[PDB]
């Protein structure tokens, strides 16, 4: 770690989506190093330089914020539910690193609630991203409602503290989404879905009893949450699942999981890396914080 | 047998906005049409066997026919229960250089006498006959 | 009616204010409401702060969720679409058929129902 991460400090460039793909590694790189206190194995002169790229990224991304406080690849393109949820996800972590306008964040939050949440708590994507590689394991069509509702719900919960005061509707929305995940969770078949909705429910303290049993009995060899397919998806799934375990405070299950992720030698970066990169460092940072 | 044609309608501002899709089903006592507009998924209007040929003609050129029962979209009065023997009078209109089949339905509930108008592509109506 | 300042606007179920909430509102200041995706705002979308009190806020009229669980239980099915879930808005109508093999046990008109504040009258079929 740290010496490897040199490639994660990238200059954000491109449109509504491409600026985020490039912003992501720099933000989670600074976030991971900060918690892991690994600026000794890295230096101090780059911290100020890396914060400039995060400021650069935030500013550049603001050109893609629409009047509806939503985000899309271009100002004339229909807004992506996913990308808005992701912009919230990233910006929620970045509020502690750089200066994020709370209204920019809570405006996007409110938009997801008042426009893209369905009556049964489902979050729907009406303008899919152009760069499907950045969405990660969500690419799989099977159980999309469950996976997306969990993804968006996670973003609302990450933002909850900063936006609780500004968005009165926020807890009502979190519950409605939670109710959907809690209802259709036992019928889940994909390890990715059990993992992601596991973390979303754990955050609400709703991953209990049979649901909690399912989440834990889905893990292969009590260390990983995996499905046959891309390994990136399996790294991303076990990262959400680790984050869920840390929420449950199940420190008796957590060590084999952590070893498995460190064994994967995944240091982020690359095409389609966006979720795995953000998730594995968010999870491993949170693990050392606890 | 059965086919689906995309349908547009005049909103509050009078601008032609996408409504949904119209399912045209041929049965044993005429043609029953169904409207699929988001959560709305019920009969739009029904016909008798004796209107079938006249309907096809009117939907591909312009003119008028009698429907056994007419419902329309949620805006109209006819939606919940339906109005019997309603006439559908159609015209060929051009929206952004593309020719459609424009038709008036029923009045917008409580209002100052304003009927709802829908439009269905003349191309797709000819393709599925 | 007074120089009475108001507190933050009243909360509404399945909706929120189009602006960011202040703690104190001046007299004659007004906020606007927006309901969630398929919820119909019933009442005034704009509430004024007059005489140190807020106007009556609106209600978000519930849409109807038509799940395949419900349709399988009443031995019914959507007539016009292949969809297994449908989110009908308040005022939107929905037409079913008796799932192949079953006959209608409810009244004949009950095959077509309209959504009203989350309540859609499903018909019954039996065999």
């Amino acid at each position: 770690d740290a010496e490897r991460l040199k490639h994660l400090i990238v200059t954000p460039s491109g449109a509504g989506e491409q600026n985020m793909i490039g912003m992501t590694p720099t933000v989670i790189a600074v976030h991971y190093l900060d918690e892991t206190e690994q600026w000794e194995k890295f230096g101090l002169e780059k911290r100020q330089g890396a914060l400039e790229l995060i400021k650069k990224g935030y500013t550049q991304q603001l050109a893609f914020r629409q009047p509806s406080s939503a985000f899309a690849a271009f100002v004339k393109r229909a807004p992506s539910t996913w990308l808005t949820a992701y912009v919230v996800k990233v910006f929620s972590l970045a509020v502690n690193l750089i200066a994020i306008d709370s209204q920019v964040l809570c405006g996007a939050v409110k938009w997801l609630i008042l426009e893209k949440q369905k009556p049964d708590g489902v979050f729907q994507e009406d303008a899919p991203v152009i760069h499907q590689e950045m969405i990660g394991g969500l690419r799989n069509n099977n159980e999309k409602d469950m996976a997306l509702t969990a993804f968006v719900l996670i973003s609302l919960q990450e933002a909850k503290d900063i936006c609780e005061e500004q968005v009165n509707s926020l807890p009502g929305s979190i519950t409605k989404a939670g109710d959907f995940l809690e209802a259709n969770y036992m019928n889940l078949q994909r390890s990715y879905t059990v993992a992601i909705a596991g973390y979303a429910l754990a955050q609400m303290g709703r991953l209990k009893g049979p649901l909690l049993n399912k989440f834990l009995t889905t893990a292969k060899d009590k260390n990983r949450w995996e499905d046959p397919g891309k390994q990136l998806y399996n790294v991303e799934a076990t990262s959400y699942a680790l984050l869920a375990l840390l929420q449950l405070k199940d420190f008796d299950f957590v060590p084999p999981v952590v070893r498995w992720l460190n064994e994967q030698r995944y240091y982020g970066g690359g095409y389609g890396s966006t979720q795995a990169t953000f998730m594995v460092f968010q999870a491993l940072a949170q693990y050392q914080k606890d | 047998s059965k086919f689906t044609v995309k349908i547009k309608n005049k909103d509050k501002s009078g601008n032609w906005t996408d409504l949904g899709d119209l399912v045209v089903r041929k049965e044993e006592n005429g043609i029953d049409t169904g409207l699929n507009a988001g959560g709305h998924s019920a009969t739009f209007f029904s016909l008798e066997e004796e209107v079938v040929n006249n309907f096809v003609k009117v939907m591909t050129e312009g003119g008028s026919f009698k429907t056994s029962l007419y419902y329309g979209y949620k805006e109209e009065q006819s939606v919940i229960n339906g109005i019997q023997n309603k006439e559908i009078i159609t015209k060929i209109e051009k929206i952004d250089g593309t020719e459609y089949i424009t038709f008036s339905g029923d009045k917008i509930k409580n209002s100052g006498d304003k009927v709802a108008e829908y439009a269905i592509s003349l191309e797709e109506l000819k393709k599925n006959l | 009616d007074s120089t009475g300042k108001c507190g933050p606007p009243p909360p509404i179920d399945n909706g929120d204010i189009t602006s960011f909430p202040l703690s104190v509102y001046a007299p004659a200041s007004s906020v606007e409401y927006q309901c969630q995706n398929l919820y119909q705002l019933e009442g005034n979308k704009r509430i004024t702060c007059r005489n140190g009190q807020w106007s009556e806020p609106p209600k978000c009229l519930h849409p109807c969720v038509i799940s395949r669980e419900i349709m399988e239980n009443y031995n019914i099915a959507l007539r016009w679409t292949a969809k297994q879930k449908l989110y009908s808005r308040t005022g939107e109508s929905v037409e079913f058929v008796c799932k192949r093999g079953y006959r209608l046990s409810s009244r004949s008109h009950t095959l077509r129902t309209t959504c009203w504040d989350g309540k859609l009258e499903y018909p019954t079929c039996a065999k």
